[PDB]
RNA sequence: UACUUAAAAUUUAAGGAGAGGGUAUCAAGCACAUUAAAAUAGCUUAAGACACCUUGCCUAGCCACACCCCCACGGGACUCAGCAGUGAUAAAUAUUAAGCAAUAAACGAAAGUUUGACUAAGUUAUACCUCUUAGGGUUGGUAAAUUUCGUGCCAGCCACCGCGGUCAUACGAUUAACCCAAACUAAUUAUCUUCGGCGUAAAACGUGUCAACUAUAAAUAAAUAAAUAGAAUUAAAAUCCAACUUAUAUGUGAAAAUUCAUUGUUAGGACCUAAACUCAAUAACGAAAGUAAUUCUAGUCAUUUAUAAUACACGACAGCUAAGACCCAAACUGGGAUUAGAUACCCCACUAUGCUUAGCCAUAAACCUAAAUAAUUAAUUAACAAAACUAUUUGCCAGAGAACUACUAGCCAUAGCUUAAAACUCAAAGGAC
């Protein structure tokens, strides 16, 4: 672009970043709905454990469960947190191990 | 261990290199000779490249005075009957005897080309060369 | 150099093009309904500049064109 | 590489060069120049390279520049008492031009001097404060002075909770 | 605070050199002007008006707000956005504390009095500082550092690339190392922001003309090869009609259907529909699209040069509207073959349509995939194409797909064109060799 042009049109316009799963918080905290398994998508083979959370705004999303072994079940509380799940498309959040209903991997 | 890179200096440049490095520790013996008697110009390589839009040579046509009579007398009489004998360093042909004459005619202060064409014409009969103003 | 960038746009544009068949009808439909709302909006807007100027009445001999309608 | 010619042009460096500074009088130059021609050559160097470094200096100065509407170049200024300064810059290097006007209608080196210093008349060594208005916040930066106590603690003796211990104990 | 008249601090009102968030799919606002007999018809705006959305900024500090209704006569859902504290809500968690001793403010002539300003404390790894203890994470690559076993595409793991189906330095447990350390790791947020590009990768607009700026500096142009429009004209080959005439004609790789209302000849007649061989191995004209059978008429030409849209005039083919034309070609359709099928490729027939005259439509791989203009050819090989490269002006581009899409506005367009997003998905897509 010419002189006169960078002139007439200034600095680049710059996109607004959207907010994510969490909407731009560091934690939300969600009252579970429903446990479930979700499949990678290839070329991984696993049975993901995943559960539907109602958060603290009034969505509802899908998070996964980290660890081997949960005993998380319809009604109770959870604090998500963000990070997408490489293999499981749309599951932008996680639970965090250790608060409210959830718990500490129990270790073997 | 060398440099084998003939397209950054030159061979002279290259060795005075090579022995400031401290990797040729013997002066090769064309060295001092070049440092002494050196070439005209350097021996660096350049890439050859192409004249483009309007950028041309620059070379003079080589055209004397004696070619506007010469070209007067090949296009009249042609070549004169006599071959040329291009090993006799001092031959003097029938066109080049016909440039002198006129020549000798336009010192005495002749200004017409005409009168200059014509008389060393008949200056020529007399000496008896064969002139034949072929048309054809 | 293929021609891979045009054969996409060709098929998304043959597979609209019998989306649009299909649902002609349809899209009749919408079009004559968006083009009577677009009609409101332009009256509502004219009523609301002479209102708001103080007259109680449309100017004297004034009807808004129909510029939206089959009218060429 | 910087777009356009003479790119040095736009650095602030090349901006503050600039030497006319002129007198409170001045209003407006009016720069009448043609852009062909072979006397006016100085004229068109003097709007290339001339004109920035004026504005720069003079940014109250309303520059107009109006091109090839009279067969000579000439500047024109106008004075807030109403005269009018007209200079005639045909035949003239672009250097010239600048020195003329400098002599006509430019402040001397002194004035600007002393208006300088009268700027700086209200920052004081001595005050303390944020850093971008003077050198120390707090008289604990001093040497000698008593340090701050969050670098050093202060003695016991000189902190508020002892003495209200011993304000009890009493 | 001074004088009978002047120095400040602090404000208020009317303004304007310049600067000042986002969306142009917000493009028109609709009285937003001037004069001063009261007329004139103006004012703002692509150099961004107006509309909408978002946000405290100018930081020794400033601005706005003070239960709500912008305001607060009034009305109402009737007061902690003063200190501490509570309910609810939130990922978010300080004392319902002491003193007016210091400074500041208020009052008083004054000794003085008052103050949840403030001072000194309480609370909290949020930060810094001094000490003391040691914990946290990591160990496939990027990136410092793994022993053994268990598991066997399971259980699990990753910021990216990726790991796990039997010897897993990548998972879990151990072992040893590595990093940081009173912290350590995770999530969230913020800090880095245009002098780069546009033949083939995103990107020169289908074409030309007129403005205002920014640049440039010359004084010409045109001067019968196919621009364009109108009228007239016609050689070849078809078609129709007629005479004569084979028995078949037509068609394919081979067939079938079709046909004998055919076929072949005509130095016979009519027709002037449609299209213009050779020349053309040419490279002209025109802004582009486009234009080449012949003749005649009208006609291209000077702005220094580049640079234009929201205006104007054009714009292959196909398509639409009305009235005509019709030799041949031909979507569709019907008939015949082929094939597992053949809604096709091949055969035959015949429409819309290609033609004329009016109007619309405004799209092309509208592509030399090269914006225009003026220089230079050396002090220059990413690849390929079409050698490199400077300057000027405008346009355009900012990962891929979603998307020649949704919505918006304009349009003779109505299954349309131009204008043209986001969510969401992916870690690539793409160009050359
Ligand atoms: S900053 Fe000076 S005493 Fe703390
Ligand atoms: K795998
Ligand atoms: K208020
Ligand atoms: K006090
Ligand atoms: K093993
Ligand atoms: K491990
Ligand atoms: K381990
Ligand atoms: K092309
Ligand atoms: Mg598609
Ligand atoms: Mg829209
Ligand atoms: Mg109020
Ligand atoms: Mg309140
Ligand atoms: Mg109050
Ligand atoms: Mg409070
Ligand atoms: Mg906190
Ligand atoms: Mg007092
Ligand atoms: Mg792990
Ligand atoms: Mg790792
Ligand atoms: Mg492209
Ligand atoms: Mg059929
Ligand atoms: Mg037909
Ligand atoms: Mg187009
Ligand atoms: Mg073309
Ligand atoms: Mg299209
Ligand atoms: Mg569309
Ligand atoms: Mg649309």
């Amino acid at each position: 672009a010419t002189l006169n042009q960078m002139h007439r049109l200034g600095p680049r316009k710059e996109p607004p970043k959207r907010l994510g799963p969490t909407e731009g918080r560091p934690q939300l905290k969600g009252v579970v709905l429903r446990t479930f398994i979700r499949k990678p998508k290839k070329p991984n083979s696993a049975n993901r454990k995943c559960c539907r959370v109602r958060l603290s705004t009034g969505k509802e999303a899908v998070c996964f469960i980290p660890g081997e072994g949960h005993t998380l079940q319809e009604h109770h509380v959870v604090l998500v947190e963000g990070g997408r799940t490489q293999d499981l498309p749309g599951v932008k959040l996680k639970v965090v191990r250790g608060k409210y209903d959830c718990g500490h991997v129990q270790k073997k | 261990a060398g440099s084998r890179l003939e397209t950054v200096g030159s061979v002279f440049s290259r060795t005075r290199d090579l022995m400031r490095a401290g990797v040729l520790k013997e002066k090769p013996l064309w060295y001092d000779i070049y440092k002494a008697f050196p070439p005209l110009r350097e021996p660096v390589f350049r890439r050859p490249r192409l004249r483009y839009g309007k950028a041309k040579a620059d070379i003079q046509d080589i055209f004397y005075q004696e070619d506007q009579i010469r070209a007067k007398f090949f296009a009249t009489y042609g070549s004169g009957q006599k071959a040329f004998d291009l090993f006799n360093p001092n031959f003097k042909s029938t066109c080049q005897r016909f440039v002198e004459k006129y020549t000798e005619l336009q010192n005495l202060g002749e200004t017409d080309e005409e009168k200059l064409f014509v008389e060393t014409g008949k200056a020529l009969l007399a000496e008896g060369i064969i002139l034949r103003r072929v048309r054809e | 150099k293929n021609v891979l960038k045009i054969r996409r746009r060709k098929m998304n544009h043959h597979k609209y093009r019998k989306l649009v068949k299909r649902t002609r009808f349809l899209r009749r439909k919408v079009r004559e309904g968006r083009l009577k709302k677009k009609q409101i909006k332009f009256e509502k807007d004219l009523k609301r500049i002479w209102l708001k100027a103080g007259l109680k009445e449309a100017p004297e001999n004034w009807q808004t064109p129909k510029i939206y309608l089959k009218n060429k | 590489p910087m777009k356009g010619r003479f790119p040095i042009r736009r650095t602030l460096q090349y901006l503050g060069r600039g030497d006319v500074v002129f007198k409170e009088s001045v209003k407006i130059m009016t720069v009448n120049y043609n852009t062909y021609g072979e006397l006016g050559e100085g004229a068109r160097k003097f709007v290339f390279f001339n004109i920035p470094q004026i504005q720069y200096k003079n940014p109250w100065v309303q520059i107009m520049m109006f091109k090839n509407m009279t067969p000579s170049p000439f500047l024109r200024f106008y004075l807030d008492s109403g005269e009018q300064v007209l200079v005639d810059v045909e035949t003239k290097s672009n250097k010239e031009i600048m020195e003329h006007i400098k002599k006509i209608l430019g402040k001397k080196e002194e004035t600007l001097r002393e208006e300088e210093l009268e700027k700086q008349q209200r920052f004081h060594p001595g005050n303390f404060g944020p850093r971008k208005y003077c050198l120390r916040e707090c008289m604990c930066e001093v040497e000698g002075q008593v340090p701050c106590p969050g670098l050093v603690p202060l003695p016991k003796e000189m902190t508020g909770k002892y003495k209200a211990a011993l304000k009890a104990s009493t």
